């Protein structure tokens, strides 16, 4: 799938963007940073009784920017094999 | 979490002082050791203005942050 | 036991929804009607063909009509001022709507009617135009009727 | 494979400092401790007569919490331990696991490219100034590890929650301590870190002789 | 005028050439600007993701920066930018710091040392419970009792005010007085350099009368602005906040002479004396720079030797004062420029967030890890389209103007001509 | 407490969202439509492609009709006075951002398509603006949602 | 206890806010791309850099964006005459700027495309105005964040 360079060097730059920063967003997200609470998704019944609901639901935020992570790691193969094709 | 305004001013001041004093008398002499001693003593002056208005901006806080209850519920737990 | 200027609305929304469609028709059909003219000096056989921006107004106010109909036999001695809130905005909706999809069906009419004398090709092109803007009416006709029959 | 290099002093120095800080990771790394208290109030029907709360190596204590008496219609009172030593543990565990990574590759590349490590005495220059960051590591380390283990000692000496407790503030509440955590484990940490220490200190004087700068 | 310009420096003596070139031999602003051109834009692109973003790509163009310049383009954008990549590298270099300082990395905190605000003394020694939490939806926090503040953050902002409501009631305060005080002292160190000016021409008329007059009149009526900003800062505290003046207030008043006997108290013992001779110095400055220098200039050159027309000459001194006077409060005021762009990038970057990727932060269900992907990538187009591209070439434009009319009118004239060789 | 004219307000919602975004996008579709009659006279291959901006116009009208159906669908006869005046400021966001962003269209389109005939690259600059006018009316659409929504 | 309209005003400073600021940029992004059509018949390759001026209008359309999302998120049901004046001053503030700041952004941009059709060197000259224009609607977003928080 031969494509023009411009459009691959767009593709490796923002997958490099991605997996850094998604990276370090799971990191923070799995240390229970409380800077990113209100990116937690929980609900009223979480606040029940202790704060092991909400350090589940961090690691779970922070599986998807893995998982985040990895498809953009796969997007900068993709785009790094174009390169080598061009 | 007691953040002492001690070490962070002794530490901040010390070592911006000698990079903006003691750094120009360390740069090689050449066409460039004007231009460069004037980046030193100007990147020490902003740099140390800039850190030494931040920190004292919140020495003194004249009122606290207000913090949703989730936030505070979740940051009592967490943070000392 | 319901206000008694509560009717009031209502009816105003069914004249409205025949009012402004009516006005935007006209201007539809004014417009166009000064192009087909202009067009028919030096090429009479389009004509026929160049009716069509017309009868688009004309469905315009078609949908006006319905809608304040709608209105005219949704209104009751006891209407209560919720419904007639409910029937004056769908007749503001279709009125407005109606009208400003007749200026730009009249728009759009009286220049391709006088272009389709130049360059034949752009017939099709004026019609799609003119449906772009025909849509426009539908649209009020649709949220006025989400609002009548609500 | 050049086994004998490991035979060699300088070898045993790796070695030995391969096998220590990883017995200080194992012994801090591997800390899990529990307290135990108990509360007779006023009215003995609202006693705690057995609380029981765990803590991990991280010494984040100030996350740990445990639901008190209240000595009053027999209500509870959240109450959490007194400041954190991960600054001091996490920075001893680092340097330990630092110290065991580069050790196995020190030891790898005596026994199988001692050549290459020899080569130009640059090999041994690196060694150096590894050996030099890990002493001053080490120095600062042992030192932070063993305030933190005194800190550790004093907010987690149930004695201490206890005088902190506003239970004996009020009348006729009596609060005792039931068990004590293991201090054998950082005890050994602490002396491994020590140990660890002055290997690294010996190591610079060997590192100085191949080198040739003696 | 030539300035025997750099690779390096190239970049920072076009940017101030634009505004005119240097007259032979007047103190260049070029060294000084290769350091506050970045920092001013900094104070206003303040952020640690961006200024990481701006740094790399700056990098790159200073790496390959050869294949460029042999690979020659007619993009006029690329190759100005090109032509500026180590003042995009060093812009980048301090908005690091700045967001650092502010403690922002795409409108989001480290909290790398701690944060000073504890909330459990307001549960310990406050009045709080879980009732009161449950009762209040936003609440507030206090550090008046004993543990809840533990000290200023060492570095940077304190963490706790990213997730605090009351994030901009102190942050505004804090960027205006930043803003103020750093606008004061580059004006300041323009009339120094104004001086040094002088002192090469040989104009002591202009020393004596000139600069002198207007470094006493900047510093008594708007350096004393910063004294009082720093002093208010070291003094009061939440225990005094009851009775904590606004500077704002009391500068108004001692421009007035309004100081009153109701309402917000004096800052220090004998306020009200010291204030009034600082604006008693302060109007005097004007005559200083009016009356005096006409009037010498016509006695030695019109009663010595006897074309000098008194009547122009006193009314240029004139329009030269006015134009001072009126330039020292209308460039102060202009300088909080730094706070109004700062702020916006903050909160552009904060919305751009919270609508981007909180959408795919905020999912339960593991599916939301595809999203994120999706939603990052606008997020990210985003971030290069509105804050790193066109708020960063507001910044850049306005930190150049600040340079230009701010800095420069106290000491730069620019009516050289540039050389240009054979 | 929820007094019977609370609604009146919310149907003034629904009404605005129909009415001022079927204003925009006529004015799109007419202004534009004048400019492609005006160019397809001697570039007539041009006509199809150059029905952008009509499209833009339509879709801004879709954008009114999505805001007026979402609030006459949450219409309830005892709507508080505060959901109205949320609804009524949905819809005004919604159609007064739709009335400014089909003027754009209007005038770019126009301007772009009788340019193009002119110079054939100054077409995708033409869609860009479009877009950057688009844009405008997308963001009402979201200031509605999320008022409309809330 | 507070009245049931004290929603109404707050309400309306967030559809402001949204309303001017696109009428703004939408007058900008007429302006500016009418000009930008003129140009582009003779200088073809300055499209692409004589596209600043429409996204500078699209800037101040976003400002307004965030304020009324702003004030679209901080609307509650009792929410007091205080807090809703406080948001009204913010959308009048935010509006009125960005309206201001596109009508400037556009006149600008018009003249400025076409003067540096004529001489490249004003290109740099127009951005260098442009920018003061737009900050103008960023004093308005300033003084609404300094409103809506106060
Ligand atoms: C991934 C993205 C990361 C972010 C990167 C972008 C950051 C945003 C801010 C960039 C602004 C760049 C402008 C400054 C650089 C030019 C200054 C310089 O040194 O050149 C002297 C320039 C050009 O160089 P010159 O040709 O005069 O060089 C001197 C040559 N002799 C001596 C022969 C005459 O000279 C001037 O005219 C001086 C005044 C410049 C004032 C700048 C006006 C604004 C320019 C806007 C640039 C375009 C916007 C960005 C578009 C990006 C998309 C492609
Ligand atoms: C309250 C906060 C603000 C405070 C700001 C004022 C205080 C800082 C500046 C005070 C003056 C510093 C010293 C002035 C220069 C003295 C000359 C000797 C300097 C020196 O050792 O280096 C020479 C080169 O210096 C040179 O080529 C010139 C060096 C110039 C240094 C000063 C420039 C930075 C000032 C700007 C500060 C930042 C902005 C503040 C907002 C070597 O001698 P040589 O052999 O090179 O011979 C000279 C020419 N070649
Ligand atoms: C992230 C937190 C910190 C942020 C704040 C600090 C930011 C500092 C930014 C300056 C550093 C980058 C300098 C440019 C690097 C590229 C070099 C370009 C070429 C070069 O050597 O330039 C020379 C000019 O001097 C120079 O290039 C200057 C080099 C020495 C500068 C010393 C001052 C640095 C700042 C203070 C100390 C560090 C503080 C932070 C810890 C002369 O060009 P040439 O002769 O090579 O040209 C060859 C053709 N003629
Ligand atoms: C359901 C639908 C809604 C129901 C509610 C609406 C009820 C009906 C009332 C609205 C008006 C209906 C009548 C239509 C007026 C036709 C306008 C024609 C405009 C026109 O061409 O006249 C221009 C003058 O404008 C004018 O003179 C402007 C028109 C005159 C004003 C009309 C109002 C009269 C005042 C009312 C008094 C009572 C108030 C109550 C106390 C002249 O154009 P040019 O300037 O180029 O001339 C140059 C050549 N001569
Ligand atoms: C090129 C650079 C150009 C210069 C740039 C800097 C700007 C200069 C501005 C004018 C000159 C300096 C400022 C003079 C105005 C008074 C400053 C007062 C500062 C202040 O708040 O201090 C408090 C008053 O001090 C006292 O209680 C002591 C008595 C009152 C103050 C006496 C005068 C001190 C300043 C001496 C002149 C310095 C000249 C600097 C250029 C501390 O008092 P507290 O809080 O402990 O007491 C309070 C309960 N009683
Ligand atoms: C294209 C080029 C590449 C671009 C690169 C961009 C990189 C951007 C990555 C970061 C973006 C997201 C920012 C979020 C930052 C918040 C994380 C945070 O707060 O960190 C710290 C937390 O982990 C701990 O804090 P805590 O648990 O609350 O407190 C405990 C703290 N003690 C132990 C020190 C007391
Ligand atoms: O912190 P807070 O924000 O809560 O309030 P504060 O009082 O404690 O701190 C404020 C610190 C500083 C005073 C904040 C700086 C803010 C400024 C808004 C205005 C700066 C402009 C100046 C100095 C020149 C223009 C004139 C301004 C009033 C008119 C004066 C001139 C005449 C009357 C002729
Ligand atoms: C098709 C042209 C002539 C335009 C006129 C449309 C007329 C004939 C039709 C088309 C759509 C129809 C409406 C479709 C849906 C509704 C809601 C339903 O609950 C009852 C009837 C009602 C209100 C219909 C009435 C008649 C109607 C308005
Ligand atoms: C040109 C013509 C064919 C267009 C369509 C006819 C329109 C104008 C009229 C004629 C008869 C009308 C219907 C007659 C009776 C009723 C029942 C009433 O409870 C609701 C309105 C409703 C359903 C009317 C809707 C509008 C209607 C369909
Ligand atoms: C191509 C067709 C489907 C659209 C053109 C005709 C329009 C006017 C008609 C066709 C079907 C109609 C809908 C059918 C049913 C209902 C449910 C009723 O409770 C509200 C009105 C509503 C939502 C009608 C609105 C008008 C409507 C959309
Ligand atoms: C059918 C295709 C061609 C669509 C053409 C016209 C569109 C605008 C019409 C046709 C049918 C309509 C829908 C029919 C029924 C309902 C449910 C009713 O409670 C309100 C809105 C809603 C959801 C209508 C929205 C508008 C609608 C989708
Ligand atoms: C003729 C065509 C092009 C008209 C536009 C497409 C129609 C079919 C679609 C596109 C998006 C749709 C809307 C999307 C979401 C909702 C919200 C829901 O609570 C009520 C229906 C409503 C408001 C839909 C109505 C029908 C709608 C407007
Ligand atoms: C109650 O509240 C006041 C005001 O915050 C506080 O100062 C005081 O210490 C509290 N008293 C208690 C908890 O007894």
């Amino acid at each position: 799938l031969c494509c023009g360079p411009k459009l691959a060097a767009c593709g490796i730059v923002l997958s490099a963007w991605g997996v850094i920063m998604l990276i370090m967003l799971g990191i923070f997200f799995n240390v229970h940073s409380a800077v990113l609470i209100e990116d937690v998704p929980f609900t009223e019944k979480d606040f029940e009784n202790g704060p092991q609901n909400i350090y589940n639901l961090y690691e779970q935020v922070s599986y998807n920017c893995f998982i985040a992570a990895g498809l953009y790691l796969l997007l900068g193969g993709f785009s790094f094999c174009q390169v080598r094709l061009n | 979490t007691a953040h002492s305004f001690a070490l962070p001013v002794i530490i901040f001041t010390t070592f911006w002082g000698l990079i903006g004093i003691a750094g120009p008398w360390f740069v090689p002499k050449g066409p460039n050791r004007g231009v460069i001693i004037t980046m030193l003593v100007a990147t020490a002056v902003c740099c140390y203005l800039f850190w030494l208005i931040a920190i004292l901006a919140q020495l003194n806080p004249l009122f606290g942050p207000q913090l949703k209850n989730e936030t505070i519920w979740y940051v009592r737990f967490l943070w000392e | 036991n319901n206000p008694e200027y509560s009717s009031f609305f209502g009816v105003m929304g069914a004249s409205s929804a025949m009012v402004f469609s009516a006005m935007g028709a006209a201007y539809g059909t004014a417009k166009s009607g000064t192009g087909i003219a202009a067009m028919s000096v030096m090429r009479p056989e389009l004509i026929m063909k160049s009716i069509i921006p017309v009868v688009m107004a004309g469905i315009i106010a078609i949908y006006g009509l319905v809608v304040a109909v709608l209105i005219a036999n949704s209104l009751t001695d006891g209407i209560t001022l919720y419904r007639s809130f409910l029937q004056l905005g769908a007749g503001l909706s279709v009125g407005l709507s109606g009208l400003a999809a007749g200026f730009a069906i009249g728009i759009v009419g009286d220049a391709g009617v006088r272009g389709t004398a130049q360059q034949p090709r752009l017939f099709v092109g004026m019609i799609l135009i003119l449906i772009f803007a025909e849509v426009l009416g539908l649209y009020g006709l649709i949220v006025a009727l989400i609002l009548s029959t609500k | 494979g050049q086994f004998r290099v490991v035979k060699e002093p300088l070898g045993f120095v790796k070695v030995l400092q391969w096998v220590f800080a990883i017995f200080a990771f194992a012994t801090c790394g591997s800390y899990t401790g529990e307290l135990r208290l108990s509360v007779e109030c006023a009215n003995k029907t609202e006693s705690a007569l057995n609380i029981e709360v765990e803590f991990e190596y991280p010494f984040r204590l100030h996350q740990v919490y445990f639901d008190a008496p209240s000595c009053v219609k027999g209500g509870t009172t959240k109450i959490f331990l007194v400041g954190d030593y991960s600054s001091s543990a996490e920075f001893f565990v680092t340097v330990a696991v630092f110290a065991f990574l580069y050790s196995m590759g020190a030891l790898a590349t005596y026994i199988f490219l001692q050549n290459k490590y020899r080569e130009n005495n640059k090999g041994p220059m690196m060694d150096f100034l590894a050996t030099a960051v890990f002493a001053f590591m080490w120095l600062v380390s042992s030192s932070a590890w063993a305030k933190g283990l005194s800190d550790v000692k004093m907010a987690t000496d149930p004695e201490n929650i206890i005088k902190e407790m506003p239970m004996c503030r009020q009348t006729g509440n009596t609060c005792k301590e039931l068990r004590d955590p293991v201090t054998s484990g950082l005890n050994t940490s602490v002396v491994f870190g020590f140990l660890n220490l002055v290997l690294w200190v010996g190591n610079l004087w060997f590192v100085f002789k191949e080198t040739g700068w003696a | 005028t030539y300035n025997k310009t750099n690779k390096f420096t190239h970049g920072f003596q076009n940017i101030v050439d634009a505004y005119g070139i240097g007259t032979y031999r007047e103190i260049n602003p070029a060294p000084y600007t290769v350091i506050t051109f970045p920092f001013l834009f900094a104070v206003m692109f303040g952020d640690f993701g961006h200024g990481i973003l701006m740094t790399l790509f700056a990098v790159w163009m200073v790496l390959r920066e050869s294949r460029i310049l042999s690979q020659k383009n007619e993009n006029e954008m690329f190759s100005m930018v090109f032509s500026g990549r180590y003042i995009i590298l060093l812009m980048g270099l301090f908005s690091i710091y700045t967001g650092l300082i502010y403690n922002d990395c795409f409108s989001k905190s480290l909290n790398i040392f701690g944060s000073s605000w504890s909330v459990r003394p307001m549960f310990t020694i406050g009045n709080w419970t879980e009732e009161t939490l449950l009762g209040s939806s936003v609440l507030q926090l206090n550090p008046a009792i004993p543990g809840v503040f533990g000290g200023p953050y060492p570095f940077g902002i304190d963490p706790i005010w990213n997730i605090a409501t009351n994030k901009l009631t102190f942050l505004n305060s804090f960027k205006m007085k930043m803003s103020v005080i750093l606008g004061i002292i580059h004006m300041l160190f323009g009339v120094s350099l104004s001086l040094f000016n002088h002192i090469y021409f040989k104009k002591p008329l202009n020393i004596y009368f000139g600069f002198i007059p207007e470094i006493i009149f900047m510093s008594s009526l708007f350096g004393y602005l910063v004294i009082l900003i720093f002093y208010k800062w070291t003094a009061y505290d939440a225990h005094s906040s009851r009775n904590a003046p606004s500077l704002l207030i009391h500068f108004i008043n001692m421009f007035l002479f309004s100081y009153p006997e109701s309402g917000n108290a004096m800052l220090y013992s004998g306020q009200k004396g010291i204030q009034c001779f600082l604006i008693v110095v302060a109007m005097l400055c004007v005559p200083w720079m009016l009356l005096f220098k006409p009037l010498i200039l016509r006695h030695q050159y019109l009663r010595k030797k006897h074309v000098f027309d008194f009547g122009d000459t006193m009314v240029h001194q004139a329009i030269h004062t006015i134009e001072y006077c009126l330039g020292c409060i209308s460039n102060t005021a202009s300088y909080l420029r730094l706070w109004a762009l700062s702020l916006a990038h903050a909160q552009l970057s904060e919305v751009l967030w919270t609508m981007v990727i909180h959408i795919g932060l905020h999912v339960r269900s593991l599916a939301g890890g595809l999203g994120l992907f999706f939603i990052f990538a606008a997020f990210a187009t985003l971030t290069v389209a509105i804050l790193l591209i066109m708020e960063g070439l507001s910044a850049f434009l306005h930190a150049l103007r600040l340079h230009w009319v701010e800095f420069q009118n106290k000491f730069y004239t620019g009516t050289g001509f540039k050389f240009l060789p054979f």
